[PDB]
RNA sequence: UCAAACGAGGAAAGGCUUACGGUGGAUACCUAGGCACCCAGAGACGAGGAAGGGCGUAUUAAUCGACGAAAUGCUUCGGG
RNA sequence: AGGGUGAAAAGAACCCCCAUCGGGGAGUGAAAUAGAACAUGAAACCGUAAGCUCUCAAGCAGUGGGAGGGGGACCAGACCCUGACCGCGUGCCUGUUGAAGAAUGAGCCGGCGACUCAUAGGCAGUGGCUUGGUUAAGGGAACCCACCGGAGCCGUAGCGA
RNA sequence: GGCCAGUGAGACGAUGGGGGAUAAGCUUCAUCGUCGAGAGGGAAACAGCCCGGAUCACCAGCUAAGGCCCCUAAAUGACC
RNA sequence: CGGUAGGGGAGCGUUCCGUGUUAGGGAGAAACGCGUGCGUGAGCCGCGUUGGACGAAGCGGAAGCGAGAAUGUCGGCUUG
């Protein structure tokens, strides 16, 4: 699991520049799951993975306590690569890339680079 | 040491019929 | 560079896959699956030649063997005076053959070649 | 594969002798569950108590995975295979080293069930062959 | 005239002779040098 | 392409046992190329050669290889460029209406390089654009299609004359 | 002492069979004994 | 029924062939790591304590990296 | 010296053997004969099953002929496997006048393992120019390269210290 | 002549000799044959003795040296 | 048209490179194993309920290019 990894310049970890933020809809694009809209939930930076909720089903077999009792099956997601997703407007249901507008304030936001409304969510 | 082979140039022949031998019989 | 191959694993299983049923080592055992090989090819050769010459014996005992059936002693040479004498340009010892394929054909060629 | 018959039991590389378990696995071959039972409870082996153990836990195991019974149900091949052997560098005398190898097991145990048909008569009929496919499961001889 | 279809006249470039490949091939075993001496044994050899 | 040879690797310069009293080889090195750990024989040193050609034989090349570009219908020829906003789609839309397939692996030079054909045309992979400060054998000998100019065909026959 | 060579998997299949086949007649005896040691009235075994 | 002739037929380890397995890591495809050139640049550092180490620092095992009682980090100015 | 389960640990819930290790079901997975010793897995080596055959037999284990037997078959005479018996056959390399040699070497299997590179002279074969031939260093859209760069080299005259 | 190798330890047999003891499968020469570098057949086996010069195939024939009771092919052939 | 030391001529194979982001290839490439096929042979071609992503031929080039030997050497596994 070496071959696998974090490579650390200088102690730290490389992390990867992506496009895809907490909060927004997501499409998966090709690999398996094609084409079901979905929030995504946790985030993965370094493998450039992201999970994405209800979608990836991975059953999985979990020794629950340590009397040896009820060893619950617990059906939960995993990891998709971030280049496997874009974003969705529900007023326009397509799945389109990204585009970063700098607007007539100082903030920089992103763009759905087909329709014209931002991705961007404010403070709350 | 000499690795040759050798193909021998052969000829199937199926044969149809014997004649033209009512000459010295020679029965026993 | 490096120049890792595989030729030589089929070079050797070539005479690998012809050295089936030598019993034992030599059957197995690569360092003399290739002198196996070797002495088998020229086992080849004599024996083929002197299948050539071997044949040959076998013939002439046989016909020989079936002419001293006669009781009177007419020997094998004397089947060969009679048999260029009365012109037959060479049977080719094939009537060794069918002097057991055809034991009354040959009675018929001796008593064709007594008279 | 025989039409769901046997019962296929492996094992571990279990810190014995290969040869040794090979004489007690060559004892048990072909004889059933009932006579290994006795044999194996009073061989005067040490190979013996793993290779008990693990036709125990085969026969529980047919009994268990299938619905067989345990008097029905004789040994099939029993075959005992190489391990890992580790190498344990043993000084001697006169400044010399020796290899002394610990040698390891490898135990497939296959048991076998009797479900039979038990056919009334043996004549021949030479007629639906997709019934012949079903009617004929184990036998001997077999003839085109 | 393609990249495919060029090939330089025979006797142009021969093939450079190989040595201790095989004794079918000409020079095999010794490589063409006898059996011992000076000039089987690998140096600088004799002075000319 | 280099390899350490027996002389640099980190093995030992040591007699490992001595000559005589063990049955076992001579072996007097433990970097000895006979052994797989280190140490090798006859393997590339990095060499930077100089393979001369000779001049008249190579400007011969170049007239043959172009020589035997014209006549089988392999050249079509153009004369000029002007391409304000130079932006791709003029350039294989000529490349298109001159016959030229854009997947086809053609070859073309031009005069002086202007700038906006330089910046049109080296996006195209089965193209490159020349020049004779740049004038190659081996790109021009791919002789799919392959064009020229009125200043290079006038300075292609003011070169290679007779 | 010391061998000239070595044996075949002829030979040594022969030997090493010897022995399990050694071990094959010692257990006819232990299934007599764990026959004995069945129901029956025998003095042995408390 | 007797006398005489022959030694088939099934007979063991094993031998060969075939099939399926186990140790083994050659071959094939890679890489997580190396090697050599070309173009620049640098061969700086250190009594303002160096290269190199020892010990230690995280909420809680060991090892490596970063750090040094200001310790798994600090101040300021910029990017984000 | 020791690399590579999967695409994702989704790394086996639960039942049985059971002190563990391990094994079998079930479940995940496209693949569980991809199960953590985990990717293709060959040879030596150890085995198990099926066909033929060896216990009056002398043999570098073959080969030529082939008794008997077995298997699928379609050009059913053919093909493959076993081998009753007969003839013949002094392992391979090294290296010697001469080696089956009781001269050397190798336990076996698989890998690594040896006339190679730089620069010159000479000769041969293929070219390019013969208005004699050819450039080196160096310059060049990073390198190679188009094109320069006639410095030099070779052949043009020999004899003699 | 040009380029370019090996070889320069020989062995036995006949003849001509020397050394020896006209002893050696001994040693050294001179001409030749074989082996070396030559398979096959005859010589029981057996480098140098005789026949003989192997491109390959044939379940072809005739022969040389040598053989024709059996092992083992061909005459228990004929006449002195 | 036997052939050792040796000399010359003609070819097969391997990995990489030009064509080459070649033809072809999860409708199974390389590997590994197979042949009632073809060659003078080195080898090619074809078939695989094994394996799972690369990679031919032709026309050319370059080698860490071909294994049965070195009391070779490194791993694996035998004998006794």
């Amino acid at each position: 699991r070496w071959e696998r990894k974090d490579c650390k310049p200088n102690s730290l970890p490389k992390l990867h520049k992506r496009h895809v933020k907490v909060g927004d809809t997501v499409k998966v694009i090709s690999g398996g799951e094609k084409g079901k809209i979905g929030e995504i939930s946790k985030i993965h930076k370094h493998n450039s993975t992201v999970i994405i909720k209800d979608l990836n089903f991975k059953t999985k077999h979990v020794k629950s306590k340590e009397e040896g009792e009820q060893g619950q099956i617990i059906k939960i997601e995993a990891a998709i690569h971030s280049s496997n997703v874009m974003l969705i407007l529900k007023e326009q249901e397509v799945a389109d890339r990204v585009g970063h507008k700098i607007l007539e304030d100082v903030r920089k936001v992103r763009y759905l680079i087909k329709t014209g409304e931002i991705v961007d969510t404010p403070d709350r | 040491r000499r690795n040759i082979g050798h193909r021998q140039p052969i000829t199937r022949i199926k044969i149809t019929g014997i004649t033209g031998y009512e000459d010295y019989p020679a029965s026993t | 560079r490096v120049k890792r191959g595989y030729i030589a694993r089929r070079r050797r299983k070539k005479i690998r896959f012809f050295a089936s049923s030598f019993r034992g080592a030599h059957s197995r055992l690569t360092r003399t699956i290739a002198q196996q090989k070797i002495r088998a090819l020229v086992s080849a050769h004599r024996d083929r030649d002197r299948q050539k010459r071997d044949f040959r014996r076998l013939w002439i005992t046989r016909i020989n063997a079936a002419i001293r059936e006669r009781g009177v002693y007419y020997n094998y040479s004397k089947f060969i005076h009679d048999l260029y004498k009365r012109q037959l340009l060479l049977n080719r010892k094939i009537l060794a053959q069918i002097a057991i394929l055809n034991p009354n054909c040959i009675y018929m060629i001796y008593n064709e070649i007594i008279k | 594969p025989g039409k769901c018959d046997e019962i296929t039991t492996r094992g571990y590389s279990i810190s014995m002798s290969v040869d040794k378990a090979r004489r007690v696995i060559d004892q048990i071959r072909g004889r059933s569950y009932a006579e290994t039972l006795m044999i194996l409870e009073l061989m005067p082996y040490r190979a013996c108590y793993p290779i008990f153990k693990l036709i125990y836990s085969a026969a529980a195991n047919a009994s268990h995975n299938k619905q067989f019974n345990k008097a029905n149900l004789i040994i099939s091949k029993a075959e005992v295979n190489k391990g890992i052997t580790l190498k344990k560098v043993k000084p001697r005398a006169r400044g010399r080293s020796y290899m002394i190898k610990r040698p390891t097991c490898h135990i497939t145990i296959v048991l076998r069930d009797i479900t039979h048909f038990d056919s009334y008569d043996k004549f021949l009929e030479s007629l639906t062959p997709k019934k012949l496919i079903a009617l004929l499961g184990l036998m001997s001889t077999g003839r085109r | 005239f393609r990249l495919d279809n060029l090939g330089p006249q025979p006797g142009s470039r021969k093939k450079g002779k190989r040595k201790g490949r095989g004794h079918a091939a000409g020079q095999g075993g010794s490589c063409g040098f006898g059996m011992r001496g000076q000039k089987s044994r690998s140096g600088p050899g004799i002075m000319r | 392409a280099s390899t350490l040879t027996r002389a640099e690797v980190r093995g030992g310069g040591r007699k490992p046992y001595p000559q005589k009293k063990t049955g076992r080889a001579r072996r007097g090195s433990q970097g000895s190329p006979l052994r797989p750990g280190g140490g090798v024989i006859f393997g590339p040193k990095p060499r930077d050669w100089t393979i001369k050609m000779n001049k008249k034989e190579r400007r011969l090349a170049l007239s043959t290889a172009i020589a035997s570009a014209v006549g089988n219908s392999f050249v079509v020829e153009e004369f000029a460029e002007n391409f304000e906003k130079p932006k791709t789609k003029d350039f294989i839309a000529a490349m298109q209406r001159w016959g030229l397939d854009p997947a086809e692996k053609s070859l073309f030079f031009l005069m002086d390089l202007v700038e906006n054909v330089e910046k049109s045309g080296r996006n195209i992979r089965t193209l490159k654009l020349l020049t004779p400060r740049s004038l190659n054998l081996f790109d021009v000998l791919n002789a799919e299609k392959l064009v020229f100019t009125e200043g290079t065909i006038q300075y292609l026959n003011q070169r290679y004359g007779v | 002492a010391v061998p000239k060579k070595r044996t075949s998997i002829y030979k040594k299949r022969i030997r090493k069979n010897i022995w399990k086949k050694k071990g094959y007649w010692a257990a006819l005896k232990a299934f007599s004994l764990a026959k004995s040691l069945s129901t029956g009235n025998s003095k042995s075994f408390f």
